[PDB]
């Protein structure tokens, strides 16, 4: 590869690096607030007895998925581009601009109104599986933003750590590239004078 | 680049200062981590050197990884052990601090000429765990390991 | 420095064209149905 | 040195946290995009156009000490042009003590500190 | 490289083209973040036309630092914000581009000669926010902004 | 370099060995996206081999297109369509490798001279998706697709 | 801060002992 080629790939995956880099302090930051509002909706919910439009979540959209399709043989706005093409006709409503921010109880409140007229949290590395039906709603809200916001960190924390590793290589690249291109330049100039 | 190259063969060490280590209080600011020896070897330097010094080189590695940690997570969430493997490090890193003579003008403070015996002994025993009762601030730009003692006990006296 | 990724004209580079291109045809839509409505009303 | 020292942190604490503002936080990092971006509009200036080390410290004073915060990101430089001409305009015996002391005083800062406040009170007329 | 880049010293003002916005349709291919001039001045050619020009060229570079955050998010994760912002410049890239008279054959459509008071009126009503409603198509090959909200009508009635 | 460069053009058929696919295992390293040959034609080889062998250089292409996307981001976030297009080109790249007859005293693996007739069979079927239930190792150094099939059936 | 609270913790344990 040419030297010039080297180096706008060199800072187009330094700013994939950068960009990737801030989203796993962002993660961070929802998760921390969202494990916070999930300790009273753990008692709120265990007491009285779907996912998000957001992508690179490492994979909270196959899990449901595989789980939802699972039950096809027994008997937010992404869950439907993952289905629609196998199961269209089943489709009653959809919903959508969830998992944006964290949802309260009057915007969870929204679900159980129009239905009438989920990952659960273990850890952050690994993760599966009228009032009444208004409180199992919003415990499986909350525990699926709590898994869904950690393998954003996750997803995010890879994804700048592979991209330092692509960095790294072509750094290495680009310093012996630098190196042959000063020496071959060079040798050009010095059989030119040479020659006279 | 043949430069650097051709000069770091004839090497024999490293010592790299880091602006991070300066803007942390701590002089001299020689980063322990990327500061390295050909002689740092259980056959040239002594059995005892070496794994004194593997120790201080390897919790000052997993302090680095648990700090990580503090920012991703949070505070808590860390077993018990790796907050004492944390505290230590924080001991250490401020004991490898230490005031000069050359300084005694503009700074205020006396210099300190840590022989080798001390210097080992020294860290040796804030990894083993015989000085955890003491505060951070008392590795703090001081000598030998006596002062460490000796600068915790002018704290509890005129404390606050 | 900024806008590097489309510069490269790379994996990401076309994948972001090829994502504000589809965004934009949809938003193209939707905007001339509003033309349509307020030229018909 | 007084206030530039100031700044210089700032904004070193603002270029950390610079992609972030991009694309909700704790109030502590609202204040550092706060004083960072605004702080940012003080140090655009004209061409042709050079400022005194006096005229320069009181600029920079207003921005450093807070009374841009609740300020527009946008009236920023608005702001600078009215403030400027404020001072210079009326306040010639505060210039004048900074220039002869090279340093601002206990009685400059707290003179100083009420032209700045009186003068934001009343700023969008 | 030497030969071009020694000459930049004697000009006056450059037109530096790109084959990057030349390969999306835009002709001519002017790069408006790497083309100056000494008169741009706002003693010179007054500060509408300076704030206007400049305006244009702060919207294009924030394209650019919010096109490398789409590659990785998409257009809608973005806010409303940085919706708009990308919304104003793909129609300000499109709307720079123009139809010469010496260039019919190649193009098909009619050669156009746009005033300068038309130019500066053109862009400003576009960063204000007066032509959100419409399509960024209505603005790719045309002469004044006139032309542009009647390209918008045939393109409505055709939908 | 000058030396290779020139040596292309007294070249009927070319085969170019890479070192990143002779360090990742497959031997021989034969780059596919890089050997050619003048003799391969549809009116000499036939249009059954011509249409099958670069229908092997085209999910190879398509996989080699999708590097960058993998390796920042990750499979999870690739669509169904493409999960399919590296899945199976991870199994065409390792039914290209072979066990050598002079590589029986290096490997130790038997050595194995694959017919022309059953080479098309063999990829063709991986193309088509006859064999996407099995593993991709069961396709690392066989001789033709039956022994394939016979290594995945060793393992459970 | 969590260690910069433990070193006045365990400073007000060496007070209280010394």
């Amino acid at each position: 590869a040419t030297l010039k080629d080297i180096t706008r790939r060199l800072k187009s995956i330094k700013n994939i690096q950068k960009i990737t880099k801030s989203m796993k302090m962002v993660a961070a930051a929802k998760y921390a607030r969202a494990e916070r509002e999930l300790k009273p909706a753990r008692v709120y919910g265990v007491g009285s007895l779907v996912s998000s439009d957001r992508g690179l979540c490492g994979a909270i959209h196959s899990s449901v998925a595989k789980q939802m399709k699972s039950e096809a043989a027994n008997l937010g706005d992404k869950i439907r581009s993952i289905l629609h093409r196998t199961h269209s006709d089943q489709f009653l409503v959809t919903f959508k601009e969830v998992g944006r921010r964290p949802p309260t109880f009057g915007d969870a409140s929204v679900i159980a109104l129009e239905l009438l007229n989920f990952n659960r949290f273990r850890s952050v590395i690994s993760y599966k599986t009228e009032y009444s039906l208004a409180n199992i709603i919003y415990y499986s809200l909350k525990e699926s933003t709590t898994s869904e916001q950690s393998a954003r960190m996750t997803a995010m924390d890879n994804a700048s750590k592979n991209a330092s590793e692509m960095i790294d290589k072509l750094t290495l690249t680009f310093n012996r590239t630098r190196q042959a291109v000063i020496t071959k330049e060079l040798i050009e100039i010095i059989s030119g004078a040479a020659a006279l | 680049d043949p430069a650097p190259a051709t000069t770091f063969a004839h090497l024999d060490a490293t010592t790299v200062l880091s602006r991070a280590i300066a803007e942390l209080g701590i002089y001299p600011a020689v980063d322990p981590l990327d500061s390295t020896s050909r002689i740092m070897d259980p056959n040239i330097v002594g059995s005892e050197h070496y794994d004194v010094a593997r120790g201080v080189q390897k919790i000052l590695q997993d302090y680095k990884s648990l700090q990580d940690i503090i920012a991703i997570l949070g505070m808590d969430e860390l077993s018990e052990e790796d907050k004492l493997t944390v505290s230590r490090a924080r001991k250490i890193q401020r004991f490898l601090s230490q005031p000069f003579q050359v300084a005694e003008v503009f700074t205020g403070h006396l210099g300190k000429l840590v022989p080798l015996k001390e210097t080992i002994k020294g860290f040796q025993q804030i990894l083993a765990g015989e000085y955890d009762h003491l505060p951070e601030q008392a590795f703090y730009m001081v000598g030998p390991i006596e002062e460490a003692v000796a600068k915790a006990d002018k704290l509890a006296e005129e404390h606050s | 420095s900024a806008g590097a990724v489309r510069d490269a004209g790379g994996a990401f580079g076309k994948r972001e064209q090829a994502e504000e291109e589809r965004y934009f045809r949809a938003r193209a839509k939707e905007q001339l149905a509003a033309l349509k409505k307020h030229h018909e009303n | 040195k007084q206030v530039a020292g100031t700044m210089k942190l700032e904004l070193a604490q603002y270029r950390e946290v610079a992609a972030f503002a991009q694309f909700d936080l704790d109030a502590a990092t609202q204040q550092l995009l706060s004083r960072g971006v605004r702080l940012t509009e003080l140090l655009k200036q004209g061409q042709y156009s050079p400022m005194a080390i006096e005229e320069q410290v009181a600029v920079i004073y207003a921005g450093v000490r807070g009374y841009l915060d609740k300020l527009e990101p946008s009236k920023i430089t608005k702001f600078e042009n009215a403030f400027l001409s404020h001072v210079i305009s009326q306040h010639q015996a505060l210039l004048g003590k900074i220039r002869t002391d090279g340093k601002i005083s206990e009685e400059s800062d707290a003179k100083l500190k009420e032209i700045v406040t009186n003068f934001l009170a009343g700023f969008e007329a």
